[PDB]
C-alpha cells in the first residue's frame, strides 16, 4: 500500500550505508561508517537486532546518518568460497574394487542426515568424519569418494583454503560464524585436502615469517582445536601426514578414524575402467585384459589416458573411426611399457 | 645539539692508553687546522673512525669531550633514532645528517649502539628487519 | 552570484507551483546549475536577477577602464625586434613540422585515416604575426612625419 | 594540457656533469677490460649502421658483484671521463617514499633519457634491497618498489629491437635477485668483477705511488 | 563542452568500482585511493544489470553511476606472460618437429574432437613434462606453448606478483586452475623451478613438489570427478629432475618427450634459422661448424652468432668469416665443467 | 613544542597548554603506598640494607653528599630463584622513602608498532625530572634485555635497544641522575657487562634461598594473622624447610589457613608446615617399586 | 512485518528528533584538566579537544581517562560513553555456551576433593567465613594426563549461583606480528574487575606447545611479554580482583607462572585420569545412553584396556552404536555375549597395531 511509496524518500535517495559499531541498552544504536564515525539512534522497532550482532552493516540516512532498518546483505568474503556448489553427476558407485574400502566412509558420512532415526536413538553418536589420504598421488581420489557427500545436502571443496596461509581472519570463529548461518541452511560437509602449509618447504619467498608464519599456522592449530567444536560442519582432512596436529587438538576431535588409499590392483584396475567406459560406449577392438595384465599397481587414472595417448597420435593419422591402425600402436605402447617405476634398484 | 659534557679537561684525565689520546687529538684537530700538509703531500685525511666497547672506558667520555668542547659544530645519534615511528622514514634522516655534516666544517658524528640498527641482511625477521638495511 | 528565497513548509497543504508570468521563471529554471542546487529547491525558490540602467557611469565604466587599458595613455607603448627573432621561429620552425603533415596526407594511396584538416590554427597566426610586424614597422612613419 | 613531458620530481637526474667524479687513470682496465667495455657499453651509445650489418643484438645488460674489490660505481665514473655523458646516480633503497603513485613516473623518466639522447648511461648500486621479495600488504611499498624495478624490466624489453639504451647494474648480492632479471632476452651480457688478488696488488700500489 | 565541464566542474567527475550489487538497491562503489562508497538508485543503470568487479564513472554530486567502463583481467596476467614469453612460430625452433608431431592433439583435440574420445571410449590427458640436461628449450619450450596452443602463460612462481593480482595470495591448487577455466584451450606450464639454488634436491625438488601434487591431483579429477576438459600441464627441466618428473611421470600419462641434448641435426636446424638475422658469407658450410661444437647447446649456437659477431664487428666488416666462428667456438670453451683436481 | 592550539581557519595560537605528551604514553600508572613494609622479612636483613641504604641515602644525606662530594646509585638490580618476595618487598620500599611509585615492567615498554619503547622511557623521565625524585620499578629487566649472540631478531629487539639507551641516558644526560630507578629480575643468566655504573645498574644483590630461620621469620608474619592451633614449637617447622622458596612458603601459609574448619582431612598439629612442604617435590611411592 | 510496518510509521517521530543526538560522534578519552570547568580530550581526528560540558553532565562524571559524547555545533560535551568490548582477536576469545560437563564420571579419588575445598565449596562460605583468613588464594591449576581436565569447570557452572564464569583460552594469543598481548591481557582484566565476582579461566598452553619454533627466534623472549604482565597484572594492588582467577594446563610448563602463584594462587592438582571402579561408573551413565540394560558385565574387559579415560571407552560405546545400525541389533544385552566381541576388537584397533609374536621374541 502506501507504505512503500511514503516511506522511500525518508532514507534515501542518495543514502550511505556505514558498519554497526556497538549496541547500548538505552535504545541508542551507534553506527561507524568508513572511517571513524559515531552516532546515535533511536528505534523501538524492525530489529532483528539480535540477529545482526555487533561488526556488520546498516543504513544510514542523509538525515540524520540515522537507520531506517537493517538488513543481512554480503556476508564476509568467507561464506562466498561454500557455492559453487559442487553435487556433481559423478556417484560412489562410479568407482569400484574399493566397495571394501569406501563402505566404511560412505557408512559414517550416510550415519547423520539420512537414516537419522538410529542416530537420534542412540544419543551418544560418531559425528567426527575421517580423515584421507594415499599414494602415489591419490587423496584426491579419496575425495572421489566424497562426490556422493557432495550431492548430500551442501559441500564445501576446499584445497589450502583461502584465508589460512595468506590472511588471517578474527579467531576460529570464521569456521563457527560459518556454522550458525549454516544451522539454517544445515547439514554441511567442510572438506580438507592437500594442506599446503606445512608441505612447501621453502615459501614464497622471504617474509614474516621463516619463524612467525609458522606461529600464524599455529592459529590455524588452534583454530581446528577447537573452541568449542560441538556439531557439524562435517571435517575431512587429506594430506601427507597427520602429526601437524598436536595431540591437545585430537581431544575435542576428531577421534573416528583415518582411512589409508591402497594400490589399485588387477582387479581394481578394470572394475574401474570398466565404469568409466560402462555409461559411455567403449570400442570392441580394446580388449581390457592385456591393459591391466601389463600394469601392476597402478591408478584407474593412469589406464585410462595410456589409451589417449594412442589415440593422440591417432588423429594425426586424421582417424576419427575405430581403426586397426591404431590397435598395434596401442599394443606398441604395451610393449613400450614405462607405465610404473620405484626404487628399488637392489636385489633382495 | 641538547646535549652537553663537562671537559676540556676530561680530554687528559683518563690518562690511557698515551698512544689513543695522542692519536685521535691529531686526526681531529690537525685536518682543521692545517689542510696543508694534506694537499702538498697528497694524500687523503681520514673521513672516519671506530671506537668500540666495553673493553675499558672512554668511549664516551673521550669522544664527546672533544664535541662538547667544539660548541656549535657537532653531530650527535642516538640509536633511538634509528627506528623512529611506525611507518617512518630514516633513509632522509641519514641523508639528512651526512647533509648537515657536509655544512657545518669538519663535523663530528657519533653513533653509539648500533647492534640493534646494524641489522644484517642474512637472516630477515618480521617485516622490521627490511627498514633497518634501508 | 546566486539569489534564493525560502518558500513557507507549512504550505505543503496549499500548492506549490506560483507564479505567473512564466517568461522570467522558466528562464531561471535553466540552465538548472548542476544538481545539488536544485536539490535545494525543496523549502526554497529563486528569484531573477535584472540591472536597472547604471549607463550613467556603466558608460564612464567601459570608458574609465579601456582609457587605462590602452597603453597607459594611448601613447606609452608605442619584445619588438626580439621577438620577431622568436617570431619568425614560430614562422619557420614550428612551419616545417607543420608541413609534414600534408606529407602524411598523401599516403599513398590510401592506407591512413582520412580526412585531416591540419591547416589551422598555425596559419592564420603567421597572418597576425606579419600584420603585426607591418603595423609595428609603421610605428617609425607614423611619429615621425 | 600535458608536459613536455620532463623528469618531473623523480630522481634528480644529471648531477654527474658537475664533475670531476675518479680519474680513469686509477684503473682503467687497459687493453682488457676496457675491450669488453668497448663493445658491449660505449658502442650501443650509438653505432647504428653497424649494428644492422651484424645482425647480433648489443643488449643493454651490464651486470657487477663480487666485492672486493669495489670496481662498479668507479667503472661508471671512469667512461664519465673517457666520454661526456650524463649518468643516473642512483641506489635501490633511496628511491622508496611515502607515495607509490610517483613510482609509475619514476622508470618512464629515467628509461625516457636514454632513447631520446643517447649520451647516457644508467647506472644502479645494490639493487639486492628492493630485489627482496616481501609478500606481506603493509610491507607493499616494498612490493611497490620491486615492481618499479620489474616495470623498468619490461621497459628494456619495450627498447629491444633496438635503439637505444644503455643500463649498467652493480650489487652485492646475486642470491636475492629475482630469476626474471638475469633471465636471457634480458641480460644478455653479464661481466663478473674478477677478485683482485695478487695481480692487482702492484695496480693498485703502482697508482698509489 | 562549457556547460559539460559544469556538470565535471564542482567536485569531478570520478570512476568508481563496484565490488558486489546489492538487493536492496544500493550499488556498492569503491574509489581507487578512498574506502568502498554505495549509492543507491542510480536509475540509468538497473539493479540488474551491475555486476561485481567493473568499472563505472562516479558523479560529484550524488555519487550515482554516471557511464559504464569495462576492466581488463587477462592483459594484466598476459603482460607477465608476454614479459617472460616470447611468440617463436614453429620456424624458430628445431628439433621440435617431433615435439609438436604427436602434441598436437594435446591441445586441439579435445577441444573440435569429443568425439573420437569415445570412440576409444576414453577422455583427456592431465598434461605432460620433459625431462634431460640441457640442452636448449628451457626459454625455447615455453616459447613454443604460447603460439602453438594459443592459450594462457600462467606460470609458476614467478615472484612476487603470481600471488598478489589473483586473490589474496596463489594456491596454485585453485586460482591458477580457476584462471585457466577462463580460457577455454589453456594449458599450464611451470617455469623454471628448475635451477641448481638448490642442487641439494631440497629446494629443488621440494618447491616444485607442489607442482608434483598438482599434477598428480589432476590426474585424480579427469578420473573421479570434474566438469572441465582442456586441463593440463607442461614442465621445462634444467639441471637434475629427469629422475624426479620419472617417478611421477614416466610417461604416464601424455606422450614422451625428452628434453633434447645438442645433436647434429639439432645444431643443423637451429644455426639456420638464427642466420636469416644476419649478413654471412655464402663460402661459409653450416656441416663442419656444427659438428666443431660437441656438447653445449643451442643456446650456446646463439651464442656462437653472438661472439662470431663481435669480432667482426671489431673488424669492421658487413659479413663474418668461419674462422671468426671458430675464435667464437674458442671463447666458450674455457668454462668446460673443472680438472684436473678429484678425478685424476 | 607541541600541543599548541589552533582554531579551524583562523589558524592562530591563543595559548601553548600543557602537559608533554602523548596519549596513554604520558602516564603508565599512578600509585600511591604500599600496604605492607620492609619487616616482614627475615634472613634477608644485611642483604636488603644494601637496597635500603642505596634509595634512602640521597633523600636526607644529599646536603652530606654536597659536602663530600658523593654521588647516590641509581640502578639497582634485585635477583633470586623466585618466590624471593622482591616483588612487595621492593615496592614497600617506596612507602618508607615518601617518593612517588609508578609501577612499569619490561612487557609494559613494548608496544605493537616500532620505537615505541625509546617513547616510552623518555616519557617517564620527562615526568621524573617534573615531578621530583620518585620511584620507578621494573620486574624482569633480563627477559627484555637479552642480547643473545647473533641478529635478526629478537622480538624485543626494540626494547633491548631502549634498555641500552636506558644506558646511553645514564651515560651523557646528567639529569638522569635524579629520580632514581628499581630494577629486578628473575635470573641473571642474561646481564650485560656496561650496566656497571652508579647511574647504571650499581648495588646488585644476589637473593639465596632464604635460611631455615628465616623461611620461619617470614611464614611467621604471614601467619600473625591467621588462627592456628596452639602448641607450635617453630623448631621442627624451621629445621623442615630446606631449600624452599619464599613463594612455596606462602603455599603452605596459605595452606595453614585452611585447616580451621573440617578440613575435612584429619591434620592434626605439628605436622601441617611437613605437609606442603614435602607436596612439590615429594611424596613416594616410589622409592623401590619396578626397582631395586 | 507488523513491526516493520509501525516501524516505518514509527520514524516519521523520529524525524523530529532527526537534528539531535547526530552530533555524538566521535568517541574520544580525555587526558588532563587545566581548570575545573575545562578539560582536554584526545579525540580520533588525532588532535586535542579542549571543552566545557553542558548543564545535563555534572562535571564529576568526567574523569581522565573517560571516553565521552560532544554536540559538534557548541561544542560542548553531549554525554559520556563507557562501554567498547575487546578487539576482533579477544572477543572470539571469549566463551560461548557450556561444554565438556563432568556429569559422566564421578566421584574422584582427591584432585576433586582437592580444588573444591580451596575454591568451590568457599564460594558459598559455609567455611571460608570462619575459616579464613588470610583472603583466600586467587587461583588453582589443572594438569596432567589429558583424561581429564577442564571437564570441571563445565559442572561447575551447573553447581555456581548466579551468574556463570566466562572462561578464555590462552592458545589464541598468537596471531600476527607481536606486542598484541600486550593490550590484550589490560583490558579483559580492567572488564574483569567490573564482573563483579565474575570468574575467569584460562587453559591450553599445550595447543601452542606442539612445534612452534624451529631454531630462532622464539618463543621465549617475545613470550615473556604475555607471561610476565599476567603475573604482573595479577600482582596488581586493587581490588584484587574479587573476580579471583582460574589456571589450567596440560604439562607443567612454564615453571615462571609455576613459582610465582603460589605466593597467590595454590592447590595444584595432577590427573587423575579413571579408576577401575571408575571406568564401569562411566559404563552407568552410558547406560542411559545407547541401548543398554544392567545385565551387562563392565568389569570383565575394563581391567584389561586400562589408561583409557573417559574418551576412548566413550567411542567404544560410540562404535558399538555403529555396528548396532550394520547388524540391525538394538538392545546391548541381546547381543548379550556379542557386544563384548565389538567391544574388544574395536578398543584394541584404536590403541595400535603391532605383531605379538615379535613381542616375546
Ligand atoms: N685503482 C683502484 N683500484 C681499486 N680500487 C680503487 C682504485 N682507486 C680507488 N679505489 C677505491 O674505490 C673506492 C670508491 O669506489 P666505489 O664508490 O665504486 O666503491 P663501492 O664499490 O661503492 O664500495 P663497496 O664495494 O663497499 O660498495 C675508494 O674508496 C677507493 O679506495
Ligand atoms: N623472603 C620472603 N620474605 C617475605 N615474603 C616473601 C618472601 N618470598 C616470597 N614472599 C611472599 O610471596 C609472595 C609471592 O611473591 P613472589 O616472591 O612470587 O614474587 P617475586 O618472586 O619476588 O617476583 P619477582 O621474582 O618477579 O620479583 C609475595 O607476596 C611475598 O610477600
Ligand atoms: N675513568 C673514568 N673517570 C671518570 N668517570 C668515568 C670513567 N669511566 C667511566 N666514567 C663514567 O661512566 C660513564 C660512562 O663512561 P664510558 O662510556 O666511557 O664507559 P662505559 O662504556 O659506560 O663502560 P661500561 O660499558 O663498562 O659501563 C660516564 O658518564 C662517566 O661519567
Ligand atoms: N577420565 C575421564 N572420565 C570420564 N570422562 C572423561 C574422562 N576424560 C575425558 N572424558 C570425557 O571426554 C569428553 C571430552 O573431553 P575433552 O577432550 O574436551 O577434555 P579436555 O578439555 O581436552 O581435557 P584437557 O583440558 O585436559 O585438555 C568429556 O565430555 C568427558 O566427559
Amino acid at each position: 500500500e502506501e507504505e512503500r511509496s511514503k516511506v522511500d524518500d525518508l532514507r534515501g535517495t542518495p543514502m550511505s550505508v556505514g558498519t554497526l559499531e556497538e549496541i547500548i541498552d538505552d535504545n541508542h544504536a551507534i553506527v561507524s561508517t568508513s572511517v571513524g564515525s559515531e552516532h546515535y539512534v533511536s528505534i523501538l522497532s524492525f530489529v532483528d537486532k539480535d540477529l545482526l550482532e555487533p561488526g556488520c552493516s546498516v543504513l544510514l540516512n542523509h538525515k540524520v546518518h540515522a537507520v531506517i532498518g537493517v538488513l543481512m546483505d554480503d556476508t564476509d568474503p568467507l561464506v562466498t568460497v561454500m557455492k559453487v556448489e559442487k553435487a556433481p553427476q559423478e556417484t560412489y558407485a562410479d568407482i569400484g574394487g574399493l566397495d571394501n574400502q569406501i563402505q566404511e566412509i560412505k557408512e559414517s558420512v550416510e550415519l547423520p542426515l539420512t537414516h537419522p532415526e538410529y542416530y537420534e536413538e542412540m544419543g551418544i553418536k560418531p559425528p567426527k568424519g575421517v580423515i584421507l589420504y594415499g599414494p602415489p598421488g591419490t587423496g584426491k581420489t579419496l575425495l572421489a569418494k566424497a562426490v556422493a557427500n557432495q550431492t548430500s545436502a551442501t559441500f564445501l571443496r576446499v584445497v589450502g583454503s583461502e584465508l589460512i596461509q595468506k590472511y588471517l581472519g578474527d579467531g576460529p570463529k570464521l569456521v563457527r560464524e560459518l556454522f550458525r548461518v549454516a544451522e539454517e541452511h544445515a547439514p554441511s560437509i567442510v572438506f580438507i585436502d592437500e594442506i599446503d602449509a606445512i608441505g612447501t618447504k621453502r615459501y614464497d619467498s622471504n617474509s614474516g615469517g621463516e619463524r612467525e608464519i609458522q606461529r600464524t599456522m599455529l592459529e590455524l592449530l588452534n583454530q581446528l582445536d577447537g573452541f568449542d567444536s560441538r556439531g557439524d560442519v562435517k571435517v575431512i582432512m587429506a594430506t601427507n601426514r597427520i602429526e601437524t596436529l598436536d595431540p591437545a587438538l585430537i581431544r575435542p576431535g576428531r577421534i573416528d578414524r583415518k582411512i589409508e588409499f591402497p594400490l589399485p590392483d588387477e582387479k581394481t584396475k578394470k572394475r574401474i575402467f570398466q565404469i568409466h567406459t560402462s555409461r559411455m560406449t567403449l570400442a570392441d577392438d580394446v580388449t581390457l585384459d592385456d591393459l591391466i595384465m601389463a600394469k601392476d599397481d597402478l591408478s584407474g587414472a593412469d589406464i585410462k589416458a595410456i589409451c589417449t595417448e594412442a589415440g593422440l597420435m591417432a588423429l594425426r593419422e586424421r582417424r576419427m573411426k575405430v581403426t586397426n591402425e591404431d590397435f598395434k600402436k596401442s599394443k606398441e605402447n604395451v610393449l613400450y611399457k614405462k607405465q610404473e617405476g620405484t626404487p628399488e634398484g637392489l636385489y633382495l | 645539539m641538547s646535549h652537553e659534557d663537562p671537559g676540556n679537561v676530561s680530554y687528559s684525565e683518563i690518562g690511557g692508553l698515551s698512544e689513543q689520546i695522542r692519536e685521535l687529538r691529531e686526526v681531529i684537530e690537525l685536518p682543521l687546522t692545517n689542510p696543508e700538509l694534506f694537499q702538498r703531500v697528497g694524500i687523503i685525511p681520514p673521513k672516519g673512525c671506530l671506537l668500540y666497547g666495553p673493553p675499558g672506558t672512554g668511549k664516551t667520555l673521550l669522544a664527546r669531550a672533544v664535541a662538547s668542547q667544539l660548541d656549535c659544530n657537532f653531530l650527535k645519534v642516538v640509536s633511538s633514532s634509528i627506528v623512529d615511528k611506525y611507518i617512518g622514514e630514516s633513509a632522509r634522516l641519514i641523508r639528512e645528517m651526512f647533509n648537515y655534516a657536509r655544512d657545518h666544517q669538519p663535523c663530528i658524528i657519533f653513533m653509539d649502539e648500533i647492534d640493534a640498527i646494524g641489522g644484517r641482511r642474512f637472516s630477515e625477521g618480521t617485516s622490521a628487519d627490511r627498514e633497518i638495511q634501508r | 552570484i546566486d539569489a534564493f528565497r525560502l518558500i513557507n513548509a507549512n504550505m505543503m497543504v496549499l500548492g506549490h507551483e506560483p507564479r505567473q508570468t512564466t517568461s522570467n521563471l522558466g528562464h531561471l529554471n535553466k540552465p538548472s546549475i548542476q544538481a545539488l542546487i536544485h536539490g535545494l529547491n525543496r523549502h526554497y525558490y529563486s528569484i531573477t536577477i535584472n540591472y536597472r540602467k547604471n549607463e550613467l557611469e556603466q558608460k564612464m565604466l567601459l570608458n574609465l577602464h579601456k582609457k587605462s587599458w590602452m597603453e597607459g595613455l594611448t601613447l606609452q607603448d608605442y619584445v619588438v625586434k626580439e621577438m620577431l627573432e622568436l617570431a619568425k621561429n614560430y614562422n619557420k620552425a614550428v612551419e616545417e613540422e607543420d608541413k609534414m603533415t600534408p606529407e602524411q596526407l598523401a599516403i599513398k594511396n590510401v592506407g591512413k585515416q582520412d580526412p585531416k584538416r591540419h591547416l589551422e590554427e598555425h596559419v592564420d597566426v603567421l597572418m597576425t604575426s606579419n600584420i603585426v610586424q607591418c603595423l609595428a614597422a609603421m610605428l617609425d612613419t607614423v611619429v615621425f612625419k | 594540457d600535458v608536459l613536455p613531458p620532463e623528469a618531473d620530481s623523480s630522481i634528480m637526474m644529471l648531477t654527474s656533469d658537475q664533475k670531476p667524479d675518479v680519474m680513469y687513470a686509477d684503473i682503467g682496465g687497459m687493453d682488457i677490460q676496457k675491450q669488453e667495455v668497448r663493445e658491449a657499453v660505449e658502442l650501443p651509445l650509438t653505432h647504428f649502421e653497424l649494428y644492422k650489418q651484424i645482425g647480433i643484438d648489443p643488449p643493454r645488460g651490464v651486470l657487477m658483484y663480487g666485492p672486493p674489490g669495489c670496481g662498479k660505481t668507479m667503472l661508471a665514473k671512469a667512461v664519465a671521463h673517457h666520454t661526456t655523458a650524463a649518468f643516473i646516480r642512483v641506489v635501490g633503497s633511496e628511491f622508496v617514499q611515502k607515495y607509490l603513485g610517483e613510482g609509475p613516473r619514476m622508470v618512464r623518466d629515467v628509461f625516457r633519457l636514454a632513447k631520446e639522447n643517447a649520451p647516457a648511461i644508467i647506472f644502479i648500486d645494490e639493487i639486492d634491497a628492493i630485489a627482496t621479495k616481501r609478500f606481506d600488504a603493509q610491507t607493499g611499498a616494498d612490493r611497490e618498489v620491486q615492481r618499479i624495478l620489474l616495470e623498468l624490466l619490461n621497459q628494456m624489453d619495450g627498447f629491444d629491437q633496438n635503439v637505444n639504451v644503455k643500463v649498467i647494474m652493480a650489487t652485492n648480492r646475486a642470491d636475492t635477485l629475482d630469476p626474471a632479471l638475469l633471465r636471457p632476452g634480458r641480460l644478455d651480457r653479464k661481466i663478473e668483477f674478477p677478485l683482485p688478488d695478487r695481480r692487482q696488488k702492484r695496480l693498485i700500489f703502482s697508482t698509489i705511488t | 563542452l562549457r556547460e559539460e565541464l559544469q556538470l565535471l566542474q564542482e567536485q569531478g567527475s570520478y570512476v568508481g568500482e563496484v565490488v558486489r550489487a546489492m538487493d536492496k538497491k544500493k550499488v556498492l562503489v569503491k574509489v581507487h585511493p578512498e574506502g568502498k562508497f554505495v549509492v543507491d538508485v542510480d536509475k540509468n543503470i538497473d539493479i540488474n544489470d551491475v555486476t561485481p568487479n567493473c568499472r563505472v564513472a562516479l558523479r560529484n554530486d550524488s555519487y550515482t553511476l554516471h557511464k559504464i567502463l569495462p576492466n581488463k583481467v587477462d592483459p594484466l596476467v598476459s603482460l607477465m606472460m608476454v614479459e617472460k614469453v616470447p611468440d617463436s612460430t614453429y620456424e624458430m625452433i628445431g628439433g621440435l618437429d617431433k615435439q609438436i608431431k604427436e602434441i598436437k592433439e594435446v591441445i586441439e583435440l579435445p577441444v573440435k574432437h569429443p568425439e573420437l574420445f569415445e570412440a576409444l571410449g576414453i577422455a583427456q590427458p592431465k598434461g605432460v613434462l620433459l625431462y634431460g640436461p640441457p640442452g636448449t628449450g628451457k626459454t625455447l619450450l615455453a616459447r613454443a606453448v604460447a603460439h602453438h596452443t594459443d592459450c594462457t602463460f600462467i606460470r609458476v612462481s614467478g615472484s612476487e606478483l603470481v600471488q598478489k593480482f589473483i586473490g589474496e595470495g596463489a594456491r596454485m591448487v585453485r586460482e591458477l586452475f580457476v584462471m585457466a577455466r577462463e580460457h577455454a584451450p589453456s594449458i599450464i606450464f611451470m617455469d623454471e623451478i628448475d635451477s641448481i639454488g638448490s642442487s641439494r634436491l631440497e629446494g629443488g625438488s621440494g618447491g616444485d613438489s607442489e607442482v608434483q601434487r598438482t599434477m598428480l591431483e589432476l590426474l585424480n579429477q579427469l578420473d573421479g570427478f570434474e566438469a572441465t576438459k582442456n586441463i593440463k600441464v607442461i614442465m621445462a627441466t634444467n639441471r637434475i629432475d629427469i629422475l624426479d618428473s620419472a617417478l611421477l611421470r614416466p610417461g604416464r600419462i601424455d606422450r614422451k618427450i625428452e628434453f633434447p641434448p645438442p645433436n647434429e641435426e639439432a645444431r643443423l636446424d637451429i644455426l639456420k634459422i638464427h642466420s636469416r638475422k644476419m649478413n654471412l658469407t655464402r663460402g661459409i658450410n653450416l656441416r663442419k661448424i656444427a659438428e666443431l661444437m660437441p656438447g653445449a647447446s643451442g643456446a650456446e649456437v646463439k651464442g656462437v652468432c653472438t661472439e662470431a659477431g663481435m669480432y667482426a664487428l671489431r673488424e669492421r666488416r658487413v659479413h663474418v668469416t668461419q674462422e671468426d666462428f671458430e675464435m667464437a667456438v674458442a671463447k666458450v670453451m674455457q668454462k668446460d665443467s673443472e680438472k684436473n683436481m678429484s678425478i685424476k | 613544542g607541541d600541543l599548541v592550539g589552533v582554531n579551524k581557519d583562523s589558524y592562530l595560537i591563543l595559548e601553548t597548554l600543557p602537559t608533554e605528551y602523548d596519549s596513554r604514553v604520558k602516564a603508565m600508572e599512578v600509585d600511591e603506598r604500599p600496604t605492607e613494609q620492609y619487616s616482614d622479612i627475615g634472613g634477608l636483613d644485611k642483604q636488603i640494607q644494601e637496597l635500603v641504604e642505596a634509595i634512602v641515602l640521597p633523600m636526607n644525606h644529599k646536603e652530606k653528599f654536597e659536602n663530600l662530594g658523593i654521588q647516590p646509585p641509581k640502578g639497582v638490580l634485585m635477583y633470586g630463584p623466585p618466590g624471593t618476595g622482591k616483588t612487595l618487598l621492593a615496592r614497600a620500599c617506596a612507602a618508607q622513602t615518601k617518593a612517588t611509585f609508578l609501577k612499569l615492567a619490561g612487557p609494559q615498554l613494548v608496544q605493537m608498532f616500532i620505537g615505541d619503547g625509546a617513547k616510552l622511557v623518555r616519557d617517564a623521565f620527562a615526568l621524573a625530572k617534573e615531578k621530583a625524585p620518585s620511584i620507578i620499578f621494573i620486574d624482569e629487566l633480563d627477559a627484555i634485555g637479552t642480547k643473545r649472540f647473533d641478529s635478526e631478531k629478537a622480538g624485543d629487539r626494540e626494547v633491548q635497544r631502549t634498555m641500552l639507551e636506558l644506558l646511553n641516558q645514564l651515560d651523557g644526560f646528567q639529569p638522569n641522575t635524579q629520580v632514581k630507578v628499581i630494577a629486578a629480575t628473575n635470573r641473571v643468566d642474561i646481564l650485560d657487562p656496561a650496566l656497571l655504573r652508579s647511574g647504571r645498574l650499581d648495588r646488585k644483590i644476589e637473593f639465596p634461598m632464604p635460611n631455615e630461620e628465616a623461611r620461619a621469620r617470614i611464614m611467621q608474619i604471614h601467619s600473625r594473622k591467621m588462627n592456628v592451633s596452639p602448641d607450635v614449637n617453630y623448631e621442627e617447622l624451621a629445621r623442615c624447610t630446606d631449600d624452599f622458596n619464599g613463594a612455596q612458603c606462602k603455599a603452605v601459609c596459605v595452606e595453614a589457613g585452611m585447616i580451621a574448619l573440617r578440613r575435612g582431612a584429619t591434620e592434626l598439629t605439628h605436622e601441617d608446615y611437613m605437609e606442603g612442604i614435602l607436596e612439590v617435590q615429594a611424596k613416594k611411592k616410589a622409592n623401590l617399586q619396578y626397582y631395586a | 512485518a507488523p513491526p516493520a510496518l509501525w516501524d516505518l510509521a514509527a520514524d516519521k517521530q523520529t524525524l523530529q528528533s532527526e537534528q539531535p543526538l547526530q552530533v555524538a560522534r566521535c568517541t574520544k578519552i580525555i587526558n588532563a584538566d587545566s581548570e575545573d570547568p575545562k578539560y582536554i580530550i584526545n579525540v580520533k581526528q588525532f588532535a586535542k579537544f579542549v571543552v566545557d560540558l553542558s548543564d545535563q553532565v555534572a562535571p564529576t562524571d568526567i574523569e581522565e581517562g573517560m571516553r565521552v559524547g560532544v554536540d559538534r555545533n557548541k561544542y560542548q560535551i553531549h554525554i559520556p560513553l563507557p562501554p567498547k568490548i575487546d578487539p576482533t582477536v579477544t572477543m572470539m576469545q571469549v566463551e560461548e555456551k557450556p561444554d565438556v560437563t563432568y556429569s559422566d564420571v564421578g566421584g574422584c579419588k582427591e584432585q576433586i576433593e582437592k580444588l573444591r575445598e580451596v575454591v568451590e565449596t568457599p564460594l558459598l562460605h559455609p567455611e571460608r567465613f570462619v575459616n579464613l583468613g588470610i583472603e583466600p588464594p586467587k587461583g588453582v591449576l589443572l594438569f596432567g594426563p589429558p583424561g581429564t581436565g577442564k571437564t570441571l569447570c563445565a559442572r561447575a557452572v551447573a553447581n555456581r549461583t548466579d551468574a556463570c564464569f566466562i572462561r578464555v583460552i590462552g592458545s589464541e594469543l598468537v596471531q600476527k606480528y607481536v606486542g598484541e598481548g600486550a593490550r590484550m591481557v589490560r583490558e579483559l582484566f580492567e572488564m574483569a574487575r567490573t564482573k563483579k565476582a565474575c570468574l575467569i579461566f584460562f587453559d591450553e598452553i599445550d595447543a601452542i606447545g606442539g612445534a612452534r619454533f624451529d631454531d630462532g627466534a622464539g618463543g621465549d623472549n617475545e613470550v615473556q611479554r604475555t607471561m610476565l604482565e599476567l603475573i604482573n597484572q595479577l600482582d596488581g594492588f586493587d581490588p584484587r580482583g574479587n573476580i579471583k582467577v582460574l589456571m589450567a594446563t596440560n604439562r607443567p610448563d612454564t615453571l615462571d607462572p609455576a613459582l610465582m602463584r603460589p605466593g597467590r594462587l595454590d592447590r595444584k592438582i595432577e590427573f587423575s585420569l579413571p579408576d577401575l571402579e571408575g571406568r564401569t561408573h562411566i559404563f552407568k551413565i552410558h547406560a542411559r545412553s545407547m541401548s543398554v540394560e544392567r545385565d551387562i558385565r563392565f568389569e570383565l574387559l575394563a581391567r584389561l584396556c586400562p589408561n583409557s579415560t573417559g574418551a576412548e571407552i566413550r567411542s567404544v560405546c560410540t562404535e558399538a552404536g555403529m555396528f548396532a545400525i550394520r547388524a540391525r541389533r538394538k538392545i546391548a544385552t541381546e547381543k548379550d555375549f556379542l557386544e563384548a566381541v565389538n567391544k574388544v576388537i574395536k578398543s584394541y584397533a584404536k590403541f595400535s597395531a603391532t605383531p605379538r609374536y615379535m613381542t616375546y621374541n
